[PDB]
């Protein structure tokens, strides 16, 4: 390559973040419709954008799940980090869960990209949930939006639901290099966008 | 330990002039050793980007070798490591640049200058991306030239003072 | 002592943190079973690890205490800082209080070091409460654990209850130097380990 | 005020070359005065540890002398002082080192080098502990030698420039 | 002006923060009894200290307002930032609202500067609400207090209510230069003064 | 971009030696240009106060020129800009100084030194206020004299090294 000032060779370095799996979660993409968060070499979450309507009730039995604690605390912690990072999340009926003991089973209803709230306007529930999604899958999530860069409040997708389910570790990642940055960026939220009750 | 950026107190019990990145943490690199003169720079906070990964790699190693691996992630532990080791303004700035359509750090590819006869290198800088791909080399010409001048300046100032005091 | 480079004498300095009492709380130890947090030169909290079962009901009448405000706000603030810093505190029935007007009276039930939650496994309620305890009494709390350093999630003690009560100022501290660091470290929590409801 | 680390704007109306620690804030020390050259270093953030206590002592004094003492702690005030004055990464790092079985800062005992004929001293560094006690002097040999070289270097560079410009 | 060292002229610079209106709110004063927070060049909040008793019920219908979302999210966000920054806010009956669809309508009852809570002592509800007020209107709010600088916990005013209402943009500001600093200072709260439930 | 404090990657495509503040961001100033030598100083964090406003002005501009103006504030966006760009300890310290009856930064008026024959200027410093008004010039004499000595020192050291290496 190019020689700078007649004495320096430009050289590059690429870091392998795949060896950080034992201490921190790694986020990656696969094909837009699917993104993954892996922990260790055993399990993780599958984040999908799909027209599937898998949960058909309007409530999340969290307190019940906490009493029947049959779940991996690491996965619940990651999900909580995701949930609590959704700015201005007012539409609680849009979040439904079916833990059934140890499953994750979490569904966010963004139907028609406003989920019944008024109309598909900018700055709505879909925007709130999608911004967190885009950050959690920052390694690669840009493929999800065609126009969102020019106006951050008009992030909209066509998919009706954001589905979070637990899966096993598989070599799921492609189209990118697994990275903890999305997750780390969410942990250091600092400012929370919370409306008064 | 010549590195205040590390957690280990045994960090300096190694090649006095260099810090090595193991083959295991690199992608097809085999071995990369950077002079301590440059690596030690991030003892000070310079919003450098590169050493945030070094701090995570250092943590990761210490968390594995000194503790019985819990084998259960201990997310509650990484959370403290993050707050202690990570430059949050840099992550947020790269996020803002991304959403504001400004080239930003990928946290994967880095570049550095390597002197062709002395083997001395600069601390690495993050290679920027924009719209799904990497920026072309021409757009880094100004950054590279400045880094090259900074290294030249340091070599000359070092030589000057060795002769002078 | 040693002369460095032939010209420097190594010298030491010890700071007296006991004079910071008017503006910030100071934490100290006494004999493992007891730790203290002192404010000013008049009062403070006595933190104990004891098999005493002092509160025999399963609720904490906080809203009632707030209406009948007969308490020192400084002590309530310190306790809140402690409570809100317990990661993943799901077992609310483990926290019982009897303010009776102006008393602190706070009991955390860690019985059998899992407090009835499953079994005495690592990463449980005892671990959550003890990690906060260990930090609040960081000046000296290390005497509490024999093996915890090798695995932070397996911090366990034999004592059934963590008791927080208000006392008067007395020269309680021994085995260490009073220090605000534990408390200060808790105030700057930054990241909160909170599960979704 | 030559110290940007202090809150007082009258901090510099004292011995121009030194900052003194009163007998009241020290344990059996009677009097300790450090040159402003070294004390002023923590005007910049160097993750120094020692000046976090100096900032608390400065705050403590200002909060007592300028305000009517409320005599009720004003925890809500210390909370702002903490966020403004304290280096959180250092507390968290010492916490992590403690729980990771790595020697860490006690926030009590500090050491410094004192030149035997000039009286010039370094900024103090925190004496480390591990498993209930203090680390032995031999384990600080590398740190002490480096601090001694840093002071020698500064003396020589100062003299060099006084002669040169 | 003065020449320093025989070679430097002292010069001054004054920044125009009035051009930051499109991206961040600007706070200003007017006549103590009134302060303003403006957004963009279209609207904002009018903060007043007045003996008016405008809301005559003891509740705030927030969940109802969130379902009937006829409000500017920016104003709700600013108000939330204000509300959540009140330290130790225990007296919930002191906060009343009447959104009536898209209005702000927020009243904080500090009557007799303790709002019925005991007596007009230092460190009470009036102090909590006023400290946040003083920060939100930091550009200029000092005119509100004659003695508060000597004891931060004895901030008291004579006015019974703090009223927050939405208004239109008008060139309301006088006695000071509009500035985002109050607001920015509140966003970076870092430590929250929250008692246990 | 010679300024790591900015978000733009095109910041350096301007007068190589200076950064200009447009008439629109100043009150009756018409035009103010500061040398890049001084402006670039806040690439490092020095708790400078002045560059916190420059970062907000830079953000403000980028948020208007690169994005379609949303025309709805996007408070949720400024919130990230704040956490990425603002020095929180400085705001909190000025708050504490205010409530502790200590002179503090107004975030409006700034002062700098301007060399009478070279046109070279210092980075601006915040003019302090106390009890509703500005502090008199005499109370800044020590600060101004120190700033003047710092500039003199820099000029001399620059000249020294140009001659020496
Ligand atoms: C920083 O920015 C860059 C720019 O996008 C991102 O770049 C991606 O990097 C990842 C790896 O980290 C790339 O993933 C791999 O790309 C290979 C590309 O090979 C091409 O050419 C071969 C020729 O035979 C084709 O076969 C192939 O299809 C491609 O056309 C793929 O070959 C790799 O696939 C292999 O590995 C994956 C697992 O990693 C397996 O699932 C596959 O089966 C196969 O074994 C792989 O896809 C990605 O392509 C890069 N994209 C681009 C456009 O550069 C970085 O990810 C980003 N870093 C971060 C995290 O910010
Ligand atoms: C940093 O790390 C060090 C290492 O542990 C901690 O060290 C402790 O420091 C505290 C003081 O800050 C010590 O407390 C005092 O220790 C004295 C030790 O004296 C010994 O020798 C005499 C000889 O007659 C014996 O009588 C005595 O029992 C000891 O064997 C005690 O004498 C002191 O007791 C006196 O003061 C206390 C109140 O302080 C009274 O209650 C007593 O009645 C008596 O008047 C006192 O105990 C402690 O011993 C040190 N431990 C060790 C092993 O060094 C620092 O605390 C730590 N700093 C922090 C906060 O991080
Ligand atoms: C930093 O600290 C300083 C010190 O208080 C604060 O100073 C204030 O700055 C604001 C402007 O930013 C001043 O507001 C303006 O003051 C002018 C003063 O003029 C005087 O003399 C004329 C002579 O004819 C009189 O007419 C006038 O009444 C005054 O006696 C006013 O003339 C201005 O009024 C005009 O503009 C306003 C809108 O800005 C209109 O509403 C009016 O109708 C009129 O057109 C205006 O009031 C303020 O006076 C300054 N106070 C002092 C004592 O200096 C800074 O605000 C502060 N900065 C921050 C934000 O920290
Ligand atoms: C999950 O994380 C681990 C790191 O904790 C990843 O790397 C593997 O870690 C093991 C244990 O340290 C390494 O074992 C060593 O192999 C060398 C081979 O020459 C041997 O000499 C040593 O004595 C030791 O046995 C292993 O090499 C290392 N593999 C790498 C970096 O490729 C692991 O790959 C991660 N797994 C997943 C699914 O991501
Ligand atoms: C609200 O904020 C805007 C900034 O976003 C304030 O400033 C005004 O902004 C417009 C658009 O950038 C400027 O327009 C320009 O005018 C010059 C005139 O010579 C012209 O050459 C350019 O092509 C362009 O049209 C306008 O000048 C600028 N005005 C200023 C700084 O005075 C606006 O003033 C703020 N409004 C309120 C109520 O605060
Ligand atoms: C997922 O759905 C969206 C939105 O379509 C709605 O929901 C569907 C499940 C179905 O009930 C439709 O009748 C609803 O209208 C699909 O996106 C397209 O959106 C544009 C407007 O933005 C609309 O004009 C198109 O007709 C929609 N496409 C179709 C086939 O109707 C999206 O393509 C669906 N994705 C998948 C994988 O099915
Ligand atoms: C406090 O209790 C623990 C745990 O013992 C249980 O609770 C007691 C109050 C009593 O009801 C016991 O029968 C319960 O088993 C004591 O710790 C020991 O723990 C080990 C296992 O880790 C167990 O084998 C021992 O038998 C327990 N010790 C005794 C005397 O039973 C702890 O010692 C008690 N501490 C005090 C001060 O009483
Ligand atoms: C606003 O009210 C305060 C407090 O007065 C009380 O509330 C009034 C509405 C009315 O019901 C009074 O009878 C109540 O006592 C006024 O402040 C003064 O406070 C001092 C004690 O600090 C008291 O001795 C004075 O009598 C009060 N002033 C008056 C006229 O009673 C304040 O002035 C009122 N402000 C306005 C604009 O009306
Ligand atoms: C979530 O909790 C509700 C109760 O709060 C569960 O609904 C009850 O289910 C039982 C049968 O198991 C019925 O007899 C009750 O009449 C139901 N009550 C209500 C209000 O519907 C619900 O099944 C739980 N769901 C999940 C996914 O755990
Ligand atoms: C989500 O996690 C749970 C718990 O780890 C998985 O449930 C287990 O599945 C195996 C195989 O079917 C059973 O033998 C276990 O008894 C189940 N345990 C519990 C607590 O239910 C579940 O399969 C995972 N989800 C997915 C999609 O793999
Ligand atoms: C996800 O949310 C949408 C939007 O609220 C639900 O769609 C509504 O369904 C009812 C009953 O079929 C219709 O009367 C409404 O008109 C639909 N709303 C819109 C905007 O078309 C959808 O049922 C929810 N899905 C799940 C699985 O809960
Ligand atoms: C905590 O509050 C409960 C009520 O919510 C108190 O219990 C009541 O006490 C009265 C007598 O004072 C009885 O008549 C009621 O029947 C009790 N109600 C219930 C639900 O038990 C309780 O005493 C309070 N405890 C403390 C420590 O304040
Ligand atoms: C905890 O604090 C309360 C309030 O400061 C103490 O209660 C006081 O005790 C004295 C002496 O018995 C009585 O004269 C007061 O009337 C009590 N005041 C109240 C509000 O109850 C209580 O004693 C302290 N706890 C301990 C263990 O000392
Ligand atoms: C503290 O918690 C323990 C654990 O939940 C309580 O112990 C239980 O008491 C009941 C009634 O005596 C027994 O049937 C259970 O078997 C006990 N649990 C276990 C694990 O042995 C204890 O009573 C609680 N103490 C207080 C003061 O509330
Ligand atoms: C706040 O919500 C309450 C209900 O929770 C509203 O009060 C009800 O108003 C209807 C008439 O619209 C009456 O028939 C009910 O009897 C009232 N219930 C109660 C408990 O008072 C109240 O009007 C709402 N207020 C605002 C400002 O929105
Ligand atoms: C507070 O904001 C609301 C909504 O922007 C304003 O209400 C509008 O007022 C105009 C003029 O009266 C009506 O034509 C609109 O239909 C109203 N909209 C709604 C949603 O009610 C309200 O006037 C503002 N408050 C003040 C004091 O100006
Ligand atoms: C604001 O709060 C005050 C204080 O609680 C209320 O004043 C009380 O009103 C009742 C009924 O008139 C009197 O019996 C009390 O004695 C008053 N309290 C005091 C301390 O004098 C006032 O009504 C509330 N105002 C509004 C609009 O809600």
């Amino acid at each position: 390559t190019s020689l700078y000032k007649g004495v320096y060779e430009l050289q590059t370095l690429e870091l392998n973040m795949e060896t950080l799996n034992m201490t921190m979660p790694l986020s990656c993409t696969k094909n837009n419709s699917h993104h993954y968060i892996m922990v260790g070499n055993e399990t993780g979450l599958e984040l999908t954008l799909t027209n599937t309507s898998i949960i058909n009730h309007k409530f999340c039995n969290l307190s019940d799940a906490h009493k029947k604690n049959l779940y991996d605390h690491a996965l619940m912690s990651i999900i909580s980090t995701f949930h609590l990072s959704i700015p201005n999340f007012n539409q609680y009926e849009a979040m439904s869960c079916d833990f059934n003991g140890g499953k994750i089973s979490v569904q966010y209803n963004l139907s028609h990209s406003y989920a019944g709230d008024a109309a598909n306007h900018c700055g709505t529930v879909a925007n709130g949930v999608l911004q967190t999604f885009m950050r959690m899958a920052w390694g690669g999530s840009y493929i999800a939006l065609d126009s969102g860069c020019g106006n951050w409040d008009c992030i909209m997708t066509s998919y009706q639901y954001l589905i979070i389910q637990n899966t096993t570790w598989e070599d799921h990642c492609q189209f990118s290099r697994p990275s903890p940055i999305g997750y780390l960026g969410l942990l250091s939220q600092r400012t929370r966008d919370i409306y008064i009750s | 330990g010549t590195f205040t950026w590390t957690l280990s107190d045994s960090e300096g019990k190694d090649t006095p002039g260099g810090y090595c990145l193991t083959r295991w943490m690199l992608i097809e690199a085999e071995l990369k050793c950077f002079g301590n003169t440059a690596v030690a720079k991030c003892n000070e906070k310079h919003d450098e980007e590169f050493c945030d990964m070094l701090r995570l790699f250092d943590f990761n190693k210490q968390a594995i070798q000194r503790l019985k691996a819990p084998a259960q992630m201990s997310i509650q532990l990484i959370n403290k490591a993050v707050n202690a080791l990570i430059n949050d303004q840099l992550i947020m700035k790269n996020h803002l640049r991304d959403i504001m359509c400004i080239p930003y750090c990928n946290y994967s590819k880095y570049w550095y200058l390597n002197h062709t006869t002395t083997g001395r290198t600069s601390l690495p800088k993050c290679w920027l991306v924009s719209n799904g791909s990497y920026l072309n080399e021409t757009h880094f010409s100004d950054d590279i030239e400045q880094q090259a001048d900074n290294m030249i300046t340091e070599m000359l100032q070092k030589e000057y003072m060795e002769r002078q005091g």
